[PDB]
């Protein structure tokens, strides 16, 4: 009837970037960031590393409503750390990690 | 002339057109079958 | 999960969980009595057709009916009875060209959409052809069924 | 109305296992739990695919069309 | 997150079960890794069925659902186009494969049909893609449907790429099992009880990979979750061990392409 297209939990859609990075006005060095077509598989990756970092004040995430492929970020860092580079940081970081997940069950698995 | 129909209890296909009558020649049911299409028919597996 | 209702497993949904398969019959009979009007199946024509619904006739065969495996949905017909024109006093037929052809079809239920599973073609003990056509389509759980 | 390609609950394919569980009941005659277990069904959410699974089809192709 | 972490140790494996002992990760981690093997993995899957004969008990969609759910080989479906992002007017071989069906009741008995009896028409182009997964010890792949001896089956099918996202029948993993903290040290839950927690609840078979807890100890308020014991299954589509490695580079390509959106925007900004 009105079911809703499950391409839409992935496939971006017309005029929908991935991201979309707007200021807070709460609070200062804080900003909030749009992740679309992107449930909390990734969000939560995300947030978890932010928290590793001793120079990012405050980092939460919320999925808004469940019929929707969305999700919210918030980022506040003390001064002078743009928030965006914090980001920026946190996914070389979760990378790296990866990166070393792979190569050592790789090996595991080969012995 | 044309498949419009298939006998009913019995394989045997009758092909009989408007005003032929609906019993079956060979067995005299009166119920008739109009058979699949000839077209094919898409299904969405998903 | 709030009140009565409940969170379902959609991976389990789309496997094949509580899934099932819905039909739905149709049927018509030939005619009355032959005075001066005679009713039957054929498939009409948007010009050749007079009060022709609002659907369509596309889908059918000679005989104005829908061959199994054939989809059809909403308003399209799937028996295309006619009666003549009826514009004189007795109600019977009348000497006319294009318009001659009155039809009387069946269409689905404008909420139906499935395709032709089986189509019966019988006389009943008046000698009346009777046309009957069962359609079916599959239901999927959905956020407003009951279980 | 034969048996369910994967477990509903899992995506584990029962679908092969049916013919196979039969003979366990049959030609070997163990019990149902054991059969189940040779399988290698071990989760009850797999088990009761099978263990519940009613072979309608059988019954359907008894008629002649 | 700096490379030095996951330790991975396998305890077990077969050819469609890794038994991990994963150490050294952030627990956020352990999820969306457990996470993205259930749903973001491409797989190779019957997505269109084309009914030409169909004269037996079973409704046409009925089997085209079931053809669905059959799994087919995709070791090289990175190899195959997905079929969103192929240009190409509905289908062809670089995104799609092509496999039909056909049986008839020769016999007067019940005639089975397989998926063993799928056959592949579209050129595989040297990809291992397409070959029904047959794990059955007597050769009969998936029992698609029984067959009484007057009734025929024709069936012609296209298999595409897709995830678990869009729907089940893309799933690769099966299940997954998944725990931590085998003592309850970290006191992430409360045991129910009506008597005695400790005798009432079941001892988990990974309390053996972990020292127990003493009733001298005091909360360690300090610690953090940590190993996680897992068990990846396989339909057979992939390798278990495949299942594992393409779930971590799928985190990997998930990561870098949001990391890329940060630099695309850094190269419009000013
Ligand atoms: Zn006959
Ligand atoms: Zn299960
Ligand atoms: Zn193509």
């Amino acid at each position: 009837m009105n079911a809703p297209d499950r391409f839409e939990l992935f496939l971006l859609g017309e005029g929908e970037s991935k991201l979309k990075i707007d200021p807070d006005t709460k609070a200062p060095n804080a900003v909030v960031i749009t992740f679309e077509k992107e449930d909390h598989t990734l969000g939560n990756l995300i947030r978890a590393e932010l928290l590793n970092d001793r120079k990012v004040l405050f980092a939460a995430y919320k999925v808004e409503h469940p019929f929707f492929a969305r999700f919210k970020l918030r980022i506040q860092t003390t001064e002078g750390y743009d928030p965006k580079d914090a980001l920026k940081n946190a996914c070389n970081s979760i990378i790296n990690k990866l990166g070393a997940l792979k190569t050592n069950f790789e090996t595991e698995w080969n012995l | 002339a044309t498949l419009k129909y298939i006998c009913a209890e019995c394989s045997s296909k009758l092909s009989l057109s408007r005003t032929d009558a609906v019993r079956c020649k060979d067995c005299g049911h009166r119920i008739l079958l109009k058979a699949r299409t000839k077209r094919l028919v898409q299904f969405e597996a998903r | 999960n709030q009140e009565d209702s409940m969170i379902m497993n959609q991976s389990s949904i789309d496997r094949g969980l509580f899934r099932s398969l819905f039909f739905r019959s149709y049927m018509d009979q030939e005619k009355k009595y032959g005075m001066s009007i005679t009713e039957t199946f054929e498939k009409p024509q948007r010009t050749n057709t007079l009060r022709m619904k609002h659907g369509t006739y596309d889908k059918l065969d000679d005989d104005g009916l829908i061959a199994p495996g054939v989809r059809v949905s909403g308003e399209d017909v799937i028996i295309g009875k006619t009666t003549p024109i009826s514009p004189d006093e007795e109600e019977l037929g009348q000497r006319t060209a294009y318009h001659s052809k009155r039809d009387a079809s069946t269409p689905l239920r404008s909420t139906e959409n499935g395709i032709v599973d089986q189509v019966l073609v019988t006389t009943n003990q008046d000698g009346l052809k009777f046309v009957k056509v069962r359609v079916r389509t599959t239901k999927i759980p959905q956020i407003g069924d009951k279980f | 109305m034969i048996v369910p390609v994967r477990c509903f609950s899992c995506g584990k394919v029962v679908g092969d296992k049916w013919e196979s569980y039969l003979n366990l009941l049959q030609e070997d005659e163990l019990d149902e739990g054991t059969a189940l277990s040779r399988l290698g069904l071990k989760r009850y959410c797999c088990r009761r695919m099978i263990l519940t699974h009613v072979d309608l089809i059988e019954k359907f192709l008894r008629y002649n069309p | 997150m700096s490379e030095e972490g996951p330790q991975v140790k396998i305890r077990e494996a077969s050819k469609d079960n890794v038994d991990f002992i994963l150490s050294n990760v952030d627990l956020a981690m352990a999820n969306s890794l457990r996470r993205v093997m259930i749903a973001e993995i491409p797989t190779l899957a019957i997505d269109s069925v084309e009914v030409e004969t169909n004269t037996t008990v079973l409704a046409d969609e009925f089997i085209a659902h079931r053809l669905g759910l059959i799994p087919l080989q995709s070791m090289d479906i990175e190899q195959l186009e997905y079929s969103r992002d192929c240009f190409c007017e509905d289908h062809c071989d670089k995104c799609s494969v092509v496999l039909t069906l056909q049986a008839f009741g020769e016999s007067e008995s019940t005639t089975n049909v397989y998926s063993k009896d799928l056959v592949i028409v579209s050129n595989l182009m040297g990809r291992n893609i397409g070959h029904p997964i047959i794990q059955d010890k007597e050769g009969n792949g998936v029992l698609i449907c029984k067959l009484r001896k007057g009734q025929e089956l024709k069936l012609t099918c296209v298999a595409k790429k897709g995830i678990a996202k869009e729907h089940a029948k893309w799933g690769p993993a099966a299940a997954i099992e998944f725990e931590y903290d085998p003592w309850n040290k970290l006191k992430h839950t409360d045991y129910w009880y009506e008597q005695d927690s400790a005798k009432e609840w079941p001892q988990s078979k990974n309390c053996e990979y972990e020292d127990p807890p003493n009733e001298g100890d005091p909360f360690d308020y300090k610690a953090q979750a940590d190993t996680f014991y897992m068990n990846v299954e396989s339909v057979g589509s992939i390798p278990v061990d495949q299942v594992v490695v393409r779930g971590i580079d799928t985190l990997q390509k998930k990561v870098a392409s949001i990391l890329l959106a940060l630099t695309q925007m850094d190269q419009d900004k000013v």
